[PDB]
């Protein structure tokens, strides 16, 4: 994004944290501006010797080396959890077949088996069921409860 | 090195080699007698 | 940004004088403002800078202990309190704006800034 | 005031159906036979999770507030049930001292024992039971609401008859699912 995020004279709107007392945990967001105590003297929010501002601007100029040119980054994290799944691919659904050996896919849960009308008393919230072996034993049709 | 009486010209900068000793960086980075104590790609504290 | 200085004038040695400078536009909280001066026949010289957030101050050696820089956030105005004026303080004083945020405060003494005020003359008799 | 939380505060930790099985699970539960603070209004911490209970005759208690400061300047959660609907919002509210902008989420849906579990986004489990202070016995809480709000919460208060507060902890449990998938007994490991 050098054409957009760089300007003659240096674009400094984009910042990065340069000092921190410890490494960040995954997906932690720190926006604090407390003066970093590099030495033994408490800073009390006052910059100076061994008291530095934790942030610094990026120098994004159109003439900067590609290593230093601005890049826009998007990170997608996917929540493969045991809950109903609401972000799906464009893959179309099909009709359901019972009492046949079939290759089924319910919401990404894939397998091969024979699907039959069950008599299990699923609760209004319970999505699919499991057997003693922690294997999928019963499902809820995403389109039909 | 630091309390040396005379220094070299920039064009003929002196080079002193330091080896086989314990480098006490605290005396330096905690002292207030230096205006510039700049370090690149390393932090003084980490040096210990 | 537009920078407008005021407060210059004639003062006797030993007196005190306050210059003012109003900042408008992209008033970055994580930026800094600096005051510099240029004496006749001499180069422009950095005096002092203050960060907008927190108000930590940095002074040139030539002015340390005599001058004070302050800023009023609500009014978007920065002030330089020039105490114990000396002949060597004679210069055109400019207030300049930085849009670059630096972790090391001392860098604002030497950083090339983005925008400069017009200057106000102080002459010490 | 304190009472014994005999065997209460068990909720289905996951959405899986299980029948006639003992399943071991780690999650935030109410430690068995712990002290629950008893009130018959004040502001209470939200350490890691909360077990709330109410014995009611006229449905005085109505809602909950959650957050860090419980005034504006921060995202705080507000929950209110009024007789016919329920309201949930995460606006930066200006709350009153004794209660009873930038809304980034909004959802709308003694003899009475009402048990709730609030944990961290936001999960709410609950269970209503008839009863004959805190009843001895065992009953499981089915999930009611799942709010994907991501509000940082460290304190809460109630908006209105007595209620009780317990605090969840990361304890391993063994749960007994009967034929019908109902949790009927549990063991605190
Ligand atoms: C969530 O909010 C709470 C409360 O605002 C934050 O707790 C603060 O933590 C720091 C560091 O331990 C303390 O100095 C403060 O005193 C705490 N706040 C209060 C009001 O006591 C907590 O940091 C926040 N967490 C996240 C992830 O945002
Ligand atoms: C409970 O309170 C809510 C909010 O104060 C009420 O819900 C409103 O109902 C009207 C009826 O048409 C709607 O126009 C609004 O959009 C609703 N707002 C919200 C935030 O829900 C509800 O009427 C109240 N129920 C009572 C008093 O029985
Ligand atoms: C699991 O559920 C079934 C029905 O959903 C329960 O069996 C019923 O129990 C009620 C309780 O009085 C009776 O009125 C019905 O006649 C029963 N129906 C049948 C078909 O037996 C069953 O008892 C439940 N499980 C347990 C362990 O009680
Ligand atoms: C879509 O799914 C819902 C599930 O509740 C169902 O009621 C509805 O009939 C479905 N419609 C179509 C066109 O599949
Ligand atoms: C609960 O509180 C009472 C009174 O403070 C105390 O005697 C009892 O031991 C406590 N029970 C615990 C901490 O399990
Ligand atoms: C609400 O959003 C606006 C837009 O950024 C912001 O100015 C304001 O600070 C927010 N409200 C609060 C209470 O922070």
């Amino acid at each position: 994004s050098n054409n957009l995020d760089s300007k003659v004279g240096g674009n400094y709107n984009y910042l990065y944290r340069l000092f921190r007392k410890s490494n960040l945990k995954p997906f932690e967001r720190d926006i604090s501006t407390e003066i970093y105590q590099a030495g033994s003297t408490p800073c009390n929010g006052v910059e100076g010797f061994n008291c530095y501002f934790p942030l610094q601007s990026y120098g994004f100029q159109p003439t900067n080396g590609v290593g230093y040119q601005p890049y826009r980054v998007v990170v997608l994290s996917f929540e493969l959890l045991h809950a109903p799944a609401t972000v799906c691919g464009p893959k179309k659904s099909t009709n359901l077949v019972k009492n046949k050996c079939v290759n089924f896919n319910f919401n990404g849960l894939t397998g091969t088996g024979v699907l039959t009308e069950s008599n299990k008393k699923f609760l209004p919230f319970q999505q699919f069921g499991r057997d003693i072996a922690d294997t999928t034993d019963a499902v809820r049709d995403p389109q039909t409860l | 090195v630091f309390n040396a009486t005379r220094f070299a010209s920039v064009y003929a900068w002196n080079r002193k080699r330091i080896s086989n000793c314990v480098a006490d960086y605290s005396v330096l980075y905690n002292s207030a007698s230096f205006s510039t104590f700049k370090c690149y790609g390393v932090s003084p504290t980490k040096l210990n | 940004v537009q920078l407008v200085e005021s407060g210059g004038g004639l003062m006797q040695a030993g007196g005190s004088l306050r210059l003012s400078c109003a900042v408008s536009g992209r008033t970055f909280s994580t930026a800094a403002m600096g005051w510099f001066r240029q004496a006749p026949g001499k180069e422009r010289e950095f005096v002092a800078a203050i960060r907008w957030s927190g108000g930590s101050a940095y002074y040139a050696d030539s002015v340390k202990g005599r001058f004070t820089i302050s800023r009023d956030k609500a009014k978007n105005t920065v002030y330089l309190q020039m105490n114990s004026l000396k002949y060597e303080d004679t210069a055109v004083y400019y207030c300049a704006s930085y849009q670059a945020t630096r972790s090391l405060l001392s860098d604002y003494a030497t950083w090339p800034y983005d925008y400069w005020g017009q200057g106000t003359q102080v002459t010490v008799s | 005031a304190y009472t014994n939380s005999f065997t209460r505060g068990v909720y289905y930790p996951d959405k899986v159906f299980r029948s006639s099985v003992l399943h071991s699970t780690q999650d935030l539960f109410l430690p068995f036979f712990s002290n629950v603070t008893w009130f018959h209004n004040p502001v209470l911490p939200f350490n890691d999770g909360v077990y709330f209970a109410s014995t009611e005759k006229s449905n005085i208690i109505r809602g909950w507030i959650f957050g860090t400061t419980l005034d504006s300047k921060t995202q705080s959660l507000l929950i209110v049930n009024n007789a016919t609907n329920v309201v949930i919002k995460v606006c930066e509210f200006q709350f009153c001292n004794d209660p009873f902008n930038n809304c980034t989420f909004e959802y709308v849906s003694f003899k009475n024992l009402r048990e709730f579990v609030f944990k961290n986004y936001f999960k709410i489990y609950s269970k209503h039971t008839p009863i004959n202070d805190l009843p001895q016995g065992f009953s499981a809480l089915e999930p009611l609401v799942d709010l994907p709000i991501g509000i940082n919460i460290t304190r809460f208060q109630t908006l209105l008859a007595a209620y009780y507060v317990g605090y969840l902890q990361p304890r391993t449990f063994l749960l007994k699912y009967n034929e019908n998938g109902t949790i009927t007994d549990a063991v605190d490991c």
